[PDB]
């Protein structure tokens, strides 16, 4: 969908820092390209699940729009592979007929192997292929308003190959929110539901404990449907309560001496 | 596939799993006017997880003879990962067999092999056995939220299985499945060993207090050694005490490893 | 085929 | 470990405590032992493993072990946590004859010294007594007999015959079918024929191996011969004609 | 130190020589109220954010500070109980000064003790640091002093002070201020001098009101003496700085 | 997380990572695993009852003892464990005489628990603020009764966790739950002693592993004319005798 | 194999010496030994030297060694390839060292030709008396390179460098001269060898003010010498945020202030001797 | 998810300055019941109900006299509270034979605090786990205050915590500024500081035994209004 730049919270501080990144890769090549300075092809970054790290990757192409395909490397794990390997490299000449489009890689290399050695599995053909389609690239400051790139769960765990940190570094771990921020990410989560507003989330926004931002959609979805477990056309809003210890169930089976 | 043919009285057990997956069944089929006020169409497709045998597969089966449901069996690894020709011509054929077939539901089991694992980009790989994964993905989101079926999938492990489909709009739930208490081990005996030549006015509680943590399957086999030995005495019925020395056999005559 | 099974590898 | 708690406090999930179960898990790989108590005397016995006929036979530290001349003690498995047990039991029978001026009952004893195992199990920086015993004697003045039975997780249990350690259950089989609450033996050498026969399993007609004490009124202790033990060992055995 | 490594338990130098089990505390500080240390010309005076988290609090109720024997004036930050308890070691062991050497107790040797205290639960390995980062200034025959504390003990001397989760925007006027006045003020204009700071910190947390509390101490106000202000005063100054802030 | 127990559990005075410390659940369970109890409330006495595992045929079990007094107008039970149990009753009787010493009345019961319930608290913290005696807690869910002046026919469930509970009726052991229930629809409030002592007999001859006689269950009584005792075996013989005919249909 | 042959990418590609500062006489101690053979091979022989055979580096990383380690090529015209010693490892034991062997005839079969070799600690162990089921693998793998060369397989003509950030831990063995002649150390530079490498990159962009460096490399204590071409894009970075896309050495400042506590919060970790 | 480390005991801090350990004491209490209260200018009050185990069962003691200046409740683990207790009638014991000039209530809590501190540093030893409500009246007149084991004591007019409390404090902070502007009765606060308590629950019957109150002002000793007599007050 189209939805807006935001759709997640008042982080204003990375969003409208981080494209300031790729406004050189957007445009501004009058004295960028005449400065001929450094210019980051594909801002792959970090922090682990639980973020909307696909949805400011995905919203910041609400203004430079992008086709909805973006496959990932267990598109590229496979019998005899590298006609796989043969997509990728040929992904970015094709859409470099003409369009802004960018698609997202997502990598999570060693969740399939061990690390006992820090002499690690970088992955057979990403490593290759990460390299030709980065290294023989430009964005020309029109029809190429990004640049593609992925990201990963932990920047610990790499053999970082030529020029995969030559350029390619701008990378920030998005900062978990504060009270201020979670109610009104919740807040987000029932615009298309309605409850009995007695308790709002500025309430909540002191119980809060531990939450990142993902499973928190796991909140509403469930507790809109405590309420209508209990078929109230009037959505309650204290069946937050005990739906969100629901998270992994407490085993709560009869407290017997507290 | 139009008639499973078993109850609530046939299930003993925890039992408690049927009411929340007596939501999603119904009210998407029957009534979401208790929730159209409220976000309608508010469930759209889960998913259910549990040790081996624990009545997952029996639960859901427990109700497809229920709302005359209609359900399939091409189950699994068994029919469409070993006899392969474009799975997916199937999965096509499929909803084309299902485009517009009413009070039916999708259900398949073995999935730690077909789509849990992505070969971890080794064991030779294979393709086809995604393709027709992803071609579902295709035909999932076709019309299941404005339409009416629904969707149920099974694992032994459900973090054993794959993640990466977890998109929600595409997935809902996922409900756990364990042992029962000794209640849900009383009502078991009155289905199990009932069919068996016994005698009656029988205590079948006892057993439950000293057969601790333990699945329901095998307790047919706890029937099927004890109506062992009457035989073994050239007598005829049994006894109650025959699974006591039938329980001493079985239990701390197994937890040796 | 022309071929069958045999291997060798490391565990970690 | 002052304190520390280390896995003698950690209950299980089961219920269980590891470290005691594993304790009389352990006492059994050691020598045998027997108890009985008839009409009017009561008898023990155990075992001596075959050495190289060097173990010294004289002064050998045995199994029996007086406190008084009306009690003794036998026991099993671990010898070196035995030999306080026996010594602070005795001390509180001198006190006990003391500051009472009275001798010791029985009852008094088997809950001491039951009692003082779980100290040594609940309580801090302390391992418990892998080892478990009986009691055997009468009271005095009483032609009563008694013996009991404790073991390291501090509970007693009173019997009739009983039997600890190695290959028990290969044996204790043979006394609840031959003795029985029914009716005793009627004296000393009925209980004997008895007692030694249902040993002879686990025995390999070794008649020096095993050692042999009895009990009777007025605190008539003794240890017997091995001569009127292996005369006993033979005849019995003349009775196998079949 | 990350995992597999040294930051967990107290006493175990990771081996660029440091206790990470001490700088997650000043942390902890960091995620606490506000509050100041300022040297007068003549004195101190402190401050704090009291923090309204409802409704049914009182005014004037529940402080956030305490006091040393007579003169002595202490405040708190991050943690309350940990800053309440050695407190009580405050006011403990000034009377064994006091009933010794038959005098009030001077600052300089003050810290000596409680400088110490908190160091010596910073050795072992059984034990936690105090989660504080502490302000205690008075006056004596020899002027008038101001010293922050730090866990670790790095106590130093300062003229004007900071902590909580508004410092580099509150000390910021504390320095952008006294270059202003090398004179160094008196006690009753430095009141609404910093009671600038804490309407103005607080725009990091505007989904909530608050209030504050003020300390007192000088030789022309108090004979030197700690105490709080009310009535116009501080009326005047809250009114004031929040008058010259529009 | 994935291991909330394991990685939790060895530490004995560690809260749970949701709030229920452990060490006290691991001894609240073992009382199941040893052999059951029961007693009721009534105002003409106090009925209590026990199994007693007669495991071979020659424990004189007559010798066994799941039950005991405290003084002559108290008597307890007993569950679970039993080693652990003689310290508590060592410690509780020593409150009564001497509390029929300081004061030189008789002692009330709810004054006595409150001082045997705070016992089983001495590891992690303390009572009255010391520190510390003994390493790890202890499983016997004991099940005292007695008579008394303010509130006459009493008895209390206690626990090691330390809480306890004023019942009317309450079994142990694993048989607990599969009685519990039988009793609560048949438990009146104006009932006698003899046919409770009839009713007790209906779970034991219900729950029990094996057939019932003198020697798998006893019992013991209260009233304020006698105060405690028990019941030898034929009167344990005669009870069950007559109990039949209640049952011929 | 085919992965042999998809390694070797810009073998011969100038980016000459004119580019790089603060290294004017580890340079003079390595264009002495290696282009001279491979120059004027004779003098070795008019004179009765075993020539050379091995070099390397040594130092803190991103300090500009891998520049060196391709600015020789500028000078030679001459072949090259880029390896690392990380890449290597797989399931299969051997096929990991067997590569080994395919390579260095792959230079034989064609040269002037030398070889350059990252990261070798992953390579560098002592060997051990103790193991695990594995980590023997690597030290079977390694010694192969160990011989070749130097092995009873005689060598000439061809060249390589290897490099780490942790010289310890090597087997001495490896150290033997003959296996490599010659040593050095990289280090982060004084001010001036600072200096030359923060105006390189003035030197291609439009620089527009006075010099404005002495105090400016005042700060310079600190930095590696990678951070600059960082710091140097960073102050356009944000000179023209403001839509002003002419610089300055006004904004500079705010950047190279600002890197130096950005890495510090990370930094110095480490030395390596 | 995935396990953490740093809560094996109570003396590391969390990287990022939790005492990981403390909050999971402070689980329990919303995990456990409800014991609420307000403040009057002359009167104030405790109000808690009952829980059970089954029907054949009494129900738990939950409100607990210290001297008749003060009491107070509690809300979670009931061992903690007789220590608390049990050590708290010998202060306003010890203040009433030494000075004779009865204790306050506020420098309670400020000892108290201090106890929990002490006991939340050291190894050997544990927190104890409980949040309980308290009252008083001295000279300056009545009070109500609130603990947690941090040793954060905050006086307050009242204040709610259990589970399904949310919606009684939030009835409390709607409804302000009416139930304290009286005095000299007793017995209409509670009638509100009832239904405050008719937030979220079930009750449904007559709620007779399942709760308990005792009240104190500047005339009234502290004694707890149970059984049959609390029946009007509902
Ligand atoms: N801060 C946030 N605000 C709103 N939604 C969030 C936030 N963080 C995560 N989400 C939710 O998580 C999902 C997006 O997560 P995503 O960026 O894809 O993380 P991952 O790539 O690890 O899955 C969306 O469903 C979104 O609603
Ligand atoms: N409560 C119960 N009532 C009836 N049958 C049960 C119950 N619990 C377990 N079972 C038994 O468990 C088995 C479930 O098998 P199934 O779920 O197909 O295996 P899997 O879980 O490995 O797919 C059945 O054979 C059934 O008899
Ligand atoms: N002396 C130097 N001159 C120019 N650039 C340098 C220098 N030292 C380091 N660099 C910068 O470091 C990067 C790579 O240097 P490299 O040789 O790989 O050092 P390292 O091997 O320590 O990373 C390049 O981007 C380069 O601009």
């Amino acid at each position: 969908p189209t939805e807006t730049y935001s759709d997640v919270g008042g982080l204003d501080k990375q969003i409208e820092e981080l494209v300031e990144a790729i406004v050189l890769p957007m445009k501004r090549a009058d004295k960028f390209k005449d400065m001929g300075i450094r210019a980051p092809k594909g801002a792959l970054m970090y922090g682990p699940p639980g973020t909307g790290k696909t949805l400011l990757a995905r919203a910041c192409a609400a203004q430079t729009n992008a086709t909805f395909l973006k496959l990932a490397a267990p598109q590229l794990v496979q019998m005899y592979i590298g006609e796989g390997a043969k997509l990728v490299r040929d992904a970015f000449a094709l859409a470099k007929e003409k369009a802004p489009t960018i698609i997202f890689i997502d990598e999570l290399d060693a969740i399939g192997t061990k690390r006992f050695d820090s002499e690690k599995s970088g992955d057979r053909e990403v490593q290759r292929t990460m390299l030709e389609l980065l290294n023989q690239l430009d964005g020309f400051s029109s029809d190429d308003r990004v640049k593609v790139l992925a990201a990963t769960n932990r920047v610990d765990v790499l053999d970082p190959a030529l020029l995969r940190s030559g350029r390619l570094d701008r990378k920030i771990e998005f900062p978990l929110p504060s009270e201020d921020s979670r109610a009104q990410i919740l807040q987000i989560h029932s615009r298309k539901m309605t409850t009995d507003d007695d308790i709002n989330w500025q309430e909540l926004a002191r119980s809060t404990d531990e939450f990142n931002g993902a499973q928190l959609k796991a909140v509403t979805v469930e507790a809109g449907m405590i309420a209508l477990r209990n078929g109230q056309s009037s959505v309650k809003h204290e069946d937050f309560v005990e739906g969100i210890s629901e998270v992994q169930a407490r085993k709560s089976k009869s407290v017997s001496f507290y | 596939e139009e008639k499973p043919d078993v109850t609530y009285s046939d299930v003993g057990g925890c039992k408690d799993q049927i009411e929340k997956l007596r939501e999603v069944v119904e009210l998407p089929l029957l009534s979401p006017e208790r929730f159209a006020t409220l976000g309608i169409d508010p469930p759209k497709g889960i998913l259910l997880y549990g040790p081996p045998g624990t009545g997952k597969t029996l639960c859901a089966r427990a109700v497809a003879n229920r709302t005359d449901a209609t359900f399939i069996r091409v189950i699994g690894s068994e029919l469409v990962q070993k006899y392969v020709g474009e799975g997916a011509r199937m999965v096509r054929e499929l909803f084309e067999m299902a485009r517009t077939k009413k009070a039916c539901i999708i259900f398949f089991d073995e999935i730690d092999a077909v789509g849990g694992a992505r070969f971890d980009d080794g064991a030779g790989g294979d393709n086809e056995v995604q393709r027709t994964m992803l071609e579902l993905i295709t035909q999932l989101d076709g019309f299941d939220p404005r339409g009416n079926i629904k969707v149920m999938f099974a694992t032994n492990r459900p973090n054993t299985l794959d993640p990466a489909l977890l998109r929600p709009g595409r997935i809902d739930r996922k409900v756990e499945f364990s042992l029962p208490d000794l209640e849900g081990r009383a009502n078991i005996f009155r289905i199990h060993s009932k069919s068996m030549s016994v005698e009656r006015g029988i205590r079948w509680e006892l057993i439950s207090r000293l057969c601790p943590n333990s699945t329901g399957a095998e307790l047919r086999s706890v029937c099927t050694e004890a109506g062992m030995f009457a035989i073994r005495a050239r007598r005829k019925v049994a006894t109650e005490k025959d699974f006591l020395k039938a329980v001493d056999k079985v239990i701390s005559g197994y937890k040796k490893f | 085929s022309a071929r069958l099974g045999g291997a060798s590898i490391a565990v970690q | 470990m002052s304190g520390y708690d280390r896995a003698l406090s950690i209950f299980s999930p089961d219920g269980h405590i590891f470290q005691v179960e594993y304790a009389l898990e352990a006492v059994k790989r050691g020598t045998c032992a027997v108890g009985v108590k008839g009409k009017n005397c009561v008898v023990l016995g155990c075992e001596r493993r075959s050495t190289l006929k060097l173990q010294d036979t004289r002064i050998t530290p045995s199994k029996v072990s007086k406190i008084d001349s009306h009690v003794v003690l036998s026991f099993s498995g671990l010898n070196a946590d035995s030999r306080i047990l026996i010594e602070k039991a005795r001390v509180e029978a001198q006190s006990h004859r003391l500051t009472l001026e009275d001798p010791v009952t029985v009852e008094y004893l088997t809950r001491y010294v039951a009692g003082v195992q779980q100290r040594y199990t609940q309580s801090g920086g302390v391992r418990p007594f892998g080892v478990s015993t009986l009691i055997a004697g009468f009271d005095p003045r009483d032609d009563e007999p008694k013996l009991y039975q404790t073991e390291p997780s501090g509970i007693y249990s009173s019997w009739s015959a009983q039997t600890i350690g190695r290959n028990s259950k290969t044996v204790r089989e043979f006394l609840e079918k031959n003795y029985d609450r029914k009716e005793p033996p009627a004296t000393v050498e009925e209980c004997v024929k008895l007692t030694v026969r249902s040993l002879l399993e686990v025995v390999q007609t070794g008649a020096k191996n095993i050692e042999i004490t009895v009990v009777k009124p007025d605190s008539d202790i003794v240890a017997l011969s091995s001569e009127e033990i292996n005369q006993y060992v033979t005849q019995i055995e003349q009775e196998k004609q079949e | 130190s990350i995992g597999t490594g040294y930051d967990l338990s107290n006493s175990v130098f990771s081996p660029d020589g440091r206790n990470f089990q001490v700088e997650y505390a000043v942390k902890a500080v960091e995620n606490g109220t506000t509050s100041i240390g300022i040297k007068c010309n003549d004195g101190v005076v402190f401050a704090v954010e009291k923090l309204i988290t409802s409704k049914l609090l009182v005014p004037q109720k529940n402080v956030k500070i305490q006091v040393v024997d007579r003169h002595i004036g202490c405040v708190y930050s991050g943690l309350i109980p940990d800053g309440r308890h050695l407190v009580n070691r405050g006011r403990e062991e000034a009377a064994s000064f006091k009933k010794l050497y038959k005098t009030p107790i001077p600052i300089p040797a003050f810290a000596d003790r409680l400088g110490q205290y908190v160091q010596a639960h910073t050795l072992y390995n059984s034990v936690r640091p105090f989660g504080v980062s502490t302000i205690f200034g008075g006056v004596d025959k020899n002027g008038a002093h101001l010293y922050m504390l730090e866990p670790s003990g790095s106590y130093w001397g300062y003229k004007g002070a900071a902590t909580g989760k508004g410092r580099q925007s509150a000390k910021a006027e504390l320095e952008k201020l006294v270059d202003h006045h090398p004179e160094g003020l008196s006690a009753r204009e430095a009141v609404k001098q910093a009671a600038k700071i804490i309407y103005l910190a607080h725009e990091d947390n505007k989904e909530k009101d608050f209030e504050l509390e003020i300390s007192w101490c000088s030789l022309s106000e108090t004979n030197g003496l700690h105490k709080f202000v009310k009535g116009d005063l501080l009326q005047e100054a809250i009114d004031f700085a929040q008058k010259e802030i529009n | 997380m994935f291991l909330t127990r394991s990685e939790y559990d060895r530490g004995v005075s560690t809260f749970s990572p949701e709030g229920r410390l452990f060490q006290v659940e691991y001894s609240l369970e073992a009382i199941k695993l040893g052999s059951t109890a029961i007693g009721i409330a009534t105002k003409e006495g106090v009925v209590l009852g026990v199994e007693k595992r007669a495991t071979s045929p020659l424990l004189e079990s007559d010798s066994i003892e799941k039950i005991v007094e405290i003084d002559r107008h108290i008597g307890c039970a007993m569950s679970g464990l039993t080693a652990d149990a003689r310290s508590m009753i060592e410690h509780a009787r020593t409150a009564a005489v001497t509390h029929n010493l300081y004061y030189d009345e008789d002692i009330n019961v709810e004054s006595l628990t409150q001082s045997v319930c705070d016992l089983a608290l001495r590891f992690g913290e303390g009572a009255s603020g010391e520190e510390r005696l003994m390493s790890r807690p202890f499983g016997v869910a004991l099940l005292i009764a007695g008579h008394d002046a303010d509130d006459g026919y009493q008895l209390f469930h206690a626990e090691p966790s330390g809480t306890f509970y004023r019942y009317n009726a309450k079994a142990i052991g694993s048989g607990s739950e599969g009685a519990q229930a039988e009793l609560l629809n048949e438990w009146h409030s104006s009932l006698t002693l003899k046919e409770a002592e009839l009713l007790v007999l209906k779970i034991l001859k219900q729950v029990m592993e094996e057939k019932l006689d003198e020697n798998n269950a006893q019992l013991s009584c209260i009233t304020k004319q006698d105060g405690f005792k028990i019941y030898d075996n034929e009167k344990t013989a005669e009870l069950i005798k007559e109990l039949k005919e209640k049952e011929a249909a | 194999d085919p992965l042999v042959y998809n390694m070797t990418s810009f073998e011969q590609g100038e980016i000459t010496f004119d580019g790089i500062g603060g290294l004017t006489e580890q340079i003079r101690e390595l264009r002495e030994v290696i282009e001279l053979p491979l120059k004027n091979p004779e003098i070795f022989q008019r004179v009765g030297i075993k020539p050379p055979k091995g070099v390397l580096l040594y130092g803190p990383p991103g300090t500009g060694k891998t520049l060196l380690a391709k600015a020789v090529a500028a000078t030679i015209g001459a072949n090259f390839i880029f390896s690392p010693a990380s890449g290597i490892v797989d399931k299969y034991i051997g096929e990991s060292a067997r590569i080994i062997r395919e390579m260095f005839a792959y230079a034989k079969e064609h040269e002037p030709c030398i070889i350059f070799m990252d990261e070798v600690d992953a390579i560098g162990g002592r060997r051990f008396s103790e193991g695990t089921s594995a980590d023997r693998e690597i030290q079977r793998t390694l010694m192969e390179l160990l011989t070749q060369m130097d092995g009873f397989d005689n060598l000439g003509q061809t060249k390589i460098i290897m490099a780490t950030n942790r010289p310890d831990t090597l087997d001495p063995a490896l150290l033997r001269p003959g296996r490599l002649d010659r040593k050095v150390e990289i280090p982060l530079p004084n001010e001036a060898g600072r200096l030359e490498i923060f105006k390189i990159h003035t030197a291609k962009v439009k620089k527009t003010g006075e010099f404005d460096f002495e105090a400016a490399v005042k700060m310079s204590d600190g930095f590696n010498g990678a951070d600059i071409r960082n710091c140097a894009t960073e102050a356009g970075f944000f000179a023209i945020r403001d839509d002003r896309d002419h610089i300055n050495p006004d904004d500079l400042m705010k950047a190279v202030r600002k890197v130096a506590e950005v890495k510090k919060l990370e930094g110095t970790i480490e030395y390596q001797k | 998810m995935f396990r953490n480390n740093y809560d094996g005991d109570t003396v590391t801090f969390s990287p990022t300055g939790r005492l990981f350990q403390v909050e999971y004491a402070l689980e329990a209490i919303k995990q456990g019941s409800v014991t609420v209260g307000l403040r009057s200018n002359t009167h104030a009050v405790l109000v808690a109900l009952k829980r059970n185990a089954d029907e054949l069962s009494s129900y738990q003691k939950k409100i607990i006299k210290c001297d008749e200046h003060m009491g107070l409740s509690l809300a979670g683990l009931a061992p903690d509270a007789r220590v608390l207790s049990n050590y708290l009638r010998q202060q306003c014991n010890y203040s009433s034979l030494v000075f004779n000039r009865k204790l306050a209530v506020e420098r309670a809590g400020h000892l108290l605090c201090d106890k929990a501190q002490k006991n939340t540093q050291s190894y050997g030893g544990r927190p104890y786990g409980v949040g309980l409500l308290i009252i008083g009246y001295d000279k300056s007149g009545a009070h109500l205050l609130e603990f947690q084991p941090s040793g954060n004591v905050t006086e307050l007019y009242g204040t709610a915590i259990g589970a399904r409390s949310q919606g009684a404090k939030t009835y409390l902070e709607r409804t302000l500024d009416t139930f304290i502007k009286i005095d000299g009765n007793p017995d209409e606060l509670i009638k509100a500081g009832v239904e405050a308590i008719s937030q979220s629950l079930r009750d449904e019957s007559l709620t007779v035994d399942n709760l308990s109150i005792a009240i104190v002002g500047k005339d009234t000793p502290f004694t707890i209004y149970d059984g049959e007599a609390v029946a009007k007050y509902i």
